[PDB]
């Protein structure tokens, strides 16, 4: 309970905000501060926190909305812009702009950052035995598109097509050939092939 | 005898909720007095959607067990009943005690039935101003 | 000649249950204070049928005795009978000596006969205010 | 019964916002006595339009839960109110404890409840000459 | 209801500004007397038509807060309002502090709702004889 | 019976709850508490009680409902998603999303944990002798489905789809031929098989 006093005003009765499992709080700054971590936070500032349990809002703290984890399936994973420069959950730097995917073998379940932006979820691609696919501007060593270039895969192979990338036509079955049927197909770059022993 | 099909025309998109006979405005100012702006805006308007449908529900069951008779799931109305009950099992989950920290009721039940007006409450309670002010 | 088709309209889409001239709203009251929130919103609900299915099922049998005729099971409502008796000695098992702890009888022909008011009730129990609100 | 086509006549052509009936010239002398020319042209326009889209939104919002039911988002304004949020939730962030610094209210509710004029003010507070100023 | 078809009639051949209701000849001299011919003849015009169509924009805001609705930028006069726009945007930064030192306002908000009449104005301010000189 | 006091006021009569066999009883806390049990529970977790008989309520537990276990018959398993991380009956870590299947061989009886999710009670699928089938995307020794690929199953096995398997058609009649008879049918891929002892 609480005695009253003259020179101290009761302002308002606040609430405390409740966080089930796999959610996090969004919540801005309303003044220079330092927050229940212990870290300075400038006006606008927004944040997450990631406790369990009744949350009580501090008096600076205006409380946005709650964030909700994405589950991780092995089918799908998590196309993400960066907003600013920062670092994720992984430990990687991150530049503004840059985007990235978020797959089950990070973790399980991954919680929207305010530094990041959900672009959507992708799903896998995956093909048959019977089956390949060519992959507009493919992803190098560099981490960087190949603009204008194309990759043929083929095999039961399942993956995700990262940002940038894109199937020409889709995914699209093997010829197979008996002896009685052939195929007449043009070269377009001087180019080799070793099938046999020969080239 | 209320008016069924309008009851059916205030249907919300989602799945949610003068015809209901309360004092709205006064029961905006309660719940601003107690408190309920440290929610975000997003956590006030949930809440009062919440607050809402529960009233709505308490109001038809009221009217059920005058005829006689989270279980609420007639065949004019039963998809919204349904959807009404799939919407508030899910977001009752998010409050708990909301309706003691906001001076309502203990459970739905007390809360829903004290706000709806259709028995007494005591005097050492602060919901005076809520079915008394309307009254002028 | 209470409306009969009247009650076949009233027959819930899962089998349980102003005709049955009852102060609803007093023992809505009367059930409250004597704490029935303690059992979830989904408890309350399944008890409130209970209740309000064993009152039909006594009002009905006390039209049959009149007329001279857990054992409920005319042709024109068999089938409902049927199913509240199905429904009633499944529920029941869930909630033993829930009319005296409700304090509305020792079992539930004392119970459902002292609310349905054909039979008067000794002054020291707490039943005065259930069967006399409604004459004001 | 407000007119709501002329409610839709009045949307920007950018998604923002004497039917809304408040005192508009007494706002901007309020508004500027607060201070309001310390943002530049631009932002001041950006606020001004921030609060009408506000008091707009609780004016509707008070009209709806009068009927019973940044979550706004009946089909025949469901893009006017869908743009209306989708602009709002980007523009609030830019100005953050706007209301408590030009002294309209706690968050948003508080103050376009208090300037919608549908809930008393206390008498500390320097919002008493844009509510009683128009009843001249 | 002001003329509109006739403030369409009134855009300059280049995008700059007895319907306005303000005392012009007072005004003149008011800004006479502030000492608006150390400017050139070119610069004093330039001045009086930045004047002229702020004015004329801080008239049409005024209406279209009045309805509820540097950034100005209804379908029948967008182009004006846009080219406007694009003029007094490019106009303003040869003129910085103009409204202090001609002795309007503190910004542009400022001085031409002073101007426009609809604010009262201090006592200490010299802004009482141009909205009460038209008043003989 | 009770004997008042001017400085402490009844709130309410609360009243117990039953739970017969295979039943347990869902409850949420209302403040950071300490539970039956001895464990430290926030605002808004919920759990379980599996005690038979009654069970009256504390004053922070809010009872939600009565939750009744399921039967495992022999031609039948239940298929669970975790909700988040946790440890089940039998002892395994679990990560948020799986799913996985619950037999006989585990419990005769299963009661559905608050950390888990009824997705379905999945029938067994029995092959006669004359019968065979072909498995969508089977699971391999690590857990997972290989995508894309599929698996023969002929003879008589009774066995369930695990999450993700499916059949391509359903129970297949295996061909049976007499020397009047005879199948013509073409590979897809280079393949070897010893049906006698030559290859």
């Amino acid at each position: 309970t609480y005695i009253p006093r003259k020179e101290v005003e009761v302002v308002e009765i606040i609430q405390a905000t409740i966080i089930r499992q796999n959610q996090a709080l969004r919540l801005r700054a309303r003044k220079e501060c330092w927050d229940r971590d212990g870290k300075e936070r400038v006006t606008g500032e927004e944040w997450l926190v990631t406790t369990v349990g009744a949350y009580l809002p501090a008096v600076f703290e205006e409380v946005l909305d709650l964030v909700d984890a994405v589950i991780l399936t092995e089918k799908t994973a998590l196309h993400l812009r960066a907003r600013r420069n920062f670092r994720d959950f992984r430990g990687v730097s991150r530049r503004t702009g840059e985007e990235w995917l978020v797959t089950v073998q990070d973790t399980e379940a991954h919680v929207p950052d305010v530094h990041e932006e959900v672009l959507g979820v992708v799903p896998i691609t995956t093909l048959g035995p019977h089956n390949y696919c060519v992959i507009l501007d493919p992803v190098g060593p560099d981490g960087k598109n190949q603009l204008g270039q194309k990759r043929v895969v083929k095999g039961e192979k399942s993956f995700f097509l990262q940002p940038g990338e894109q199937l020409e036509q889709g995914i699209q079955d093997v010829y197979v050939l008996s002896e009685q049927q052939g195929l007449l197909l043009r070269a377009l770059q001087p180019l080799e092939e070793g099938e046999d022993e020969e080239k | 005898a209320v008016p069924w099909t309008e009851l059916l025309s205030l249907q919300t998109e989602d799945g949610f909720w003068l015809i209901l006979n309360l004092n709205t405005n006064g029961l905006h100012s309660f719940l601003k007095q107690k408190g309920i702006q440290s929610l975000g805006v997003k956590g006030r308007e949930c809440l009062l959607d919440l607050i809402a449908t529960m009233l709505v529900l308490q109001f038809i069951r009221t009217r059920l067990e005058k005829e006689g008779i989270m279980k609420m799931d007639i065949p004019w109305a039963f998809e919204a009943i349904k959807q009404a009950s799939e919407w508030v099992r899910r977001t009752e989950g998010q409050y708990p005690s909301i309706c003691p920290r906001l001076e309502l009721g203990n459970d739905w039940d007390s809360a829903t039935k004290q706000l709806l007006g259709l028995q007494p409450i005591s005097t050492v309670s602060p919901l005076h101003r809520v079915l008394h002010y309307s009254q002028g």
